RNA sequence: UCAUCUAGACAGCCGGACGGUGGCCAUGGAAGUCGGAAUCCGCUAAGGAGUGUGUAACAACUCACCGGCCGAAUGAACUAG
């Protein structure tokens, strides 16, 4: 035994005094939106979905490492992961304000309403844009007042996105999607 | 090399059972019966008592042994089939031109029609075969079910009407517009 | 706060356009540190300390790019305050 | 009103794969080596959303 | 030929972004190399200046010895019929 005391003898061993539960599962979102905000007070975060090494654990069994994890235990398949966390949650709300620059998502993925907003002028040259012949986007120029002469809707919701449409377009610096709840359980012992 | 008796369990249930001729295979359930005939390969077949079929061969190579685990599949899947059923979901999903399918019965045939698809305005026909039923499904929008007790059927039927809503002459990866499965369980819940 | 800027991915609205900080990962320091930071930070960044300041780091030694673990008095005295950003009171080692 | 008598033969032939997403290249079923000429077509295969 | 197994690993899902990543071109603006050099440390289960990288960088995401039941041969590179 050298190496895995500095997970199990350490870690685990230091910090055997842990009641919470933040159970989260990355079904398919864009993993650094959760990784941050599960982070930002960085250095007590780490996601853990785990192995089949408790065939050693119990022929080492001394832990009682999570006594709370009583209710999936009929759940030994692709189980939840053993990440350790205590952190408040009354924090974003007053401690931090004003933040307004974060990146935005991966731009591409589908938005829930059908919205065109107005651009506004900036001074620039046409960039590599030449790429609509498909659905394309109709619209007429006359200084500033623009005219679009027929709407087009591109995809709904359950399909994947294509591969050279997010270049020029979303230049407001706004996350497309982020805009939801994801997380199975949020409790304290 | 040439392993010169190789064998495999399958468990059967109380519920059902099955009749084994020279060749010919024939389950019976409470869902029903089903049959299929084995004059592909001739591996032996020897019971237990009442609840385990071993399927065996002797002397042969990876070609001829891997029937063994094939047939295997068949029959245990078959039963399973007819003991518990089969379910398979599959949508619709439309950019710019909705979809309008329908079910049209003639001369005890049953055939299923859709229109509008990428614009089409002549009849586009699939037929159905027996032992197989489909339902649109209610309170959910553009999807259907396919649910039967064999799954050669029902997975063929499946496949041929998900090729036949096929297009071409257009671009090759904009266009997403058709039928496909989501969804392949059984008629039941863990029974 | 700060010229320093870490990854981030987080959420927008309000049709925001600033030029700030992003909330990086390491700004839990600036908040419990004094307010001041955006000055005399413009070339000159030391690479020395050993400081201690708020002690509540046994939390920090964990996974938060872990100085020592077990050695309390081998690697702590490099890490701590080297790894801070506090004062520029001094430079005489980098 | 279009006819099946020219829809079909107008497209009956095999549009039909897996598709690719990053620097504009899926690569077909089949499998002998690697992806040059002297090798040619990888061991990548994977279900499609929707045929295309 | 070479490495692991009854001191029981494979095929049933994950992510790793502390300082450098705010590194240089006639003192009102250049946040991981458009026109040119370089890829290590204290850290030592997480803990990278990156194969690709939105206005002609300021707002940059995916991935790497680690971790949940059962129970036995599997993995890699070559040789010739
Ligand atoms: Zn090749």
């Amino acid at each position: 035994r050298e190496k895995k005391a500095e997970y199990f003898a350490k870690l685990r061993e230091y910090l055997e005094e842990y009641k919470s539960l933040f159970v989260v599962g990355v079904d398919n979102v864009s993993s650094q939106q959760m990784h941050e905000v599960r982070k930002e007070l960085r250095g007590r975060a780490v996601v853990l979905m785990g192995k089949n090494t408790m065939v050693r654990r119990a022929i080492r069994g001394f832990l009682s490492d999570l006594p709370d994890f009583e209710k999936l235990l009929p759940f030994v398949k692709g189980n939840v992961g053993f990440v350790f966390t205590n952190e408040p949650l009354t924090e974003i709300k007053n401690v931090i304000v004003s933040n307004r620059v974060a990146a935005p998502a991966r731009a591409g993925a589908v938005a829930p309403e059908d919205i065109w907003v107005r651009a506004v002028n900036t001074g620039m040259e046409p960039g590599k844009t030449s790429f609509f012949q498909a659905l394309g986007v109709p619209t007429k120029i006359a200084r500033g007042t623009i005219e679009i002469v027929s709407d087009v809707k591109v995809v709904d919701a359950g399909n994947k996105v294509g591969q050279s449409e997010a270049s020029l377009l979303n230049l407001l610096n706004i996350s497309p999607f982020t805009f939801g709840l994801t997380v199975v359980q949020v409790y304290d012992n | 090399m040439k392993y010169i008796q190789t064998e495999q369990q399958i468990e059967v249930p109380e519920g059902v059972t099955v009749s084994i001729k020279s060749r010919i295979v024939k389950v019976v359930g409470p869902r029903g019966t089903l049959t299929k005939n084995l004059k592909h390969i001739d591996v032996t077949f020897t019971k237990v008592n009442n609840q385990l079929i071993k399927v065996a061969v002797h002397n042969g190579g990876r070609k001829h042994v891997a029937a063994l685990r094939t047939v295997k599949s068949l029959v245990d899947n078959m039963i399973t089939g007819v003991t518990k059923g089969y379910k398979y979901k599959m949508r619709y999903v439309y950019a710019h031109f909705p979809i309008n399918v329908n079910i049209v019965e003639k001369d005890g045939a049953k055939f299923i029609e859709v229109r509008n698809f990428l614009g089409d305005k002549k009849i586009r026909n699939v037929p159905v075969r027996d032992g197989v039923t489909i339902e649109f499904s209610t309170n959910v929008k553009d999807e259907i079910v396919l649910s039967g007790n064999s799954v050669e059927d029902v997975s063929q039927n499946a496949a041929d009407l998900q090729q036949i809503c096929r297009v071409r002459n257009k671009d090759i990866r904009k266009f997403l517009d058709g039928i496909y499965v989501s969804h392949k369980g059984f008629i039941t819940e863990d029974l | 706060k700060g010229i320093k800027v870490t990854v981030q991915l987080k959420i927008q609205n309000r049709q925001a356009a600033a030029s700030v900080v992003p909330s990086a990962s390491s700004l839990v320091i600036t908040a419990l540190k004094e307010p001041p930071r955006d000055r005399k930070k413009d070339k000159n960044v030391k690479h020395s300390g050993n400081i201690q300041l708020d002690e509540i780091i046994e939390i920090a030694r964990q996974m938060r790019d872990k100085s020592f673990g077990r050695t309390l008095a081998s690697v702590t005295k490099e890490i701590l305050g080297t790894a801070q950003s506090v004062g520029c009171r001094v430079d005489f080692k980098n | 009103i279009i006819e099946p008598s020219l829809k079909a033969l107008a497209s009956k032939y095999n549009c039909d794969k897996s598709v690719c997403r990053k620097c504009y290249a899926r690569l077909p079923p089949r499998a002998t080596n690697c992806r040059k000429r002297k090798c040619g077509h990888t061991n990548q295969l994977r279900p499609k959303k929707k045929l295309k």
